[PDB]
């Protein structure tokens, strides 16, 4: 859990202000979108990046590019590269980062009004952030259903074909004969009904309360849509924040004078974050239990 | 509702 700066620019003044505006309006809450930077100091490998095992394994297998192992298509005609990824991504085999916890502590804090998530690792519930609170955009490992006909299946008997040497004879549907698979959106899938309903009841409570609320955008490169499309459907007069190593998506493309730029690893934008709330104690005592 | 997972 340990951090350090990203360079020697310091970013606790930038930091300071989200702290000044969230203590100016205290019955405010705030809402977080999410991606894959969040995760990356709790050790997940990146299926893209040649220096892990998993992109190996894959490649050995054939897969023709990393992002064909999320392809409808290409999951028909051979589903050993997707079964290989979720041997070794499967939601249990890491722990939440201090960024995770923050959430958890904003939460306790009564001032998480939502968040939005695009990875699928499931850290923000393993955390123990609420179901009520969470919107797993690409869905998730915990439930699965038949390709072709939709019929629900426990997600125990996937998980536990990934146990095997080899992996074989993958989950079939006992209704219509088709793959079963987790509840991962792939490339080309619609994203569950939930994702565009509390949207827009999200977005119906920004305009609202124009108690001024915070939307803080963390880790994501910003390109893959539907959505990244929420940032541009923010509110002009709704405050937006960026913490990313690098300025991405509608914040370089139509900035807007209230945008603040905070380029910083998110557990070290977390640990300064707590420190400008005053949150050090409560803080220490999530981390320790 | 934004469409099907995609970049761009
Ligand atoms: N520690 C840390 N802190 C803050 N931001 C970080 C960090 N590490 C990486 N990043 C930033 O987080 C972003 C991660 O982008 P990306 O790897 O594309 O993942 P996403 O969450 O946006 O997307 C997932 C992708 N995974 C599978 C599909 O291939 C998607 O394209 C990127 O803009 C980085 O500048
Ligand atoms: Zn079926």
């Amino acid at each position: 859990m340990a951090s350090m700066s990203v360079s020697t620019a310091s970013t606790e003044m930038s930091v300071r202000k989200i702290a000044a505006h969230m203590k100016s309006n205290p019955n405010a809450k705030v809402i977080f979108m999410v991606g894959a930077g969040i995760s990356t100091s709790c050790g997940i490998p990146d299926f893209r990046s040649p220096g892990t095992g998993l992109y190996h394994n894959l490649a050995r297998l054939k897969l023709p590019y990393p992002e064909a192992v999320f392809d409808v298509d290409f999951f028909q005609s051979d589903p050993l590269p997707f079964y290989t990824l979720a041997k070794e991504l499967y939601p249990g085999n890491f722990r939440p980062s201090k960024f995770h916890y923050l959430l958890k502590l904003f939460q306790d804090k009564d001032v998480l009004k939502r968040v939005y998530t695009q990875n699928i690792d499931t850290l923000e519930r393993q955390a123990g952030v609420k179901d009520d609170l969470i919107i797993e955009a690409h869905g998730s490992f915990a439930h699965c259903h038949c390709i072709g006909c939709g019929k629900v299946y426990p997600p125990q008997v996937f998980k536990s074909k990934l146990a095997e040497h080899p992996i074989k004879d993958f989950v079939k549907c006992d209704v219509c004969g088709e793959l079963v698979k987790p509840a991962i959106v792939f490339f080309g899938e619609d994203l569950p009904d939930s994702f565009s309903e509390t949207w827009l009841n999200d977005s119906e409570w920004l305009r609202e309360k124009i108690q001024q609320p915070l939307v803080i955008v963390v880790g994501t490169s910003l390109a893959v849509y539907p959505f990244a499309s929420l940032p541009e459907e923010i509110p002009r007069k709704v405050k937006r924040v960026l913490c990313n190593l690098e300025t991405v998506g509608d914040f370089k493309a139509n900035k807007r004078p209230t945008d603040l730029i905070v380029h910083q690893y998110s557990d070290e934008f977390a640990e300064q974050l707590v420190e400008e709330l005053g949150w050090q104690e409560d803080f220490e005592k999530i981390l320790t239990a | 509702k934004g469409g099907a997972k995609r970049h761009r």
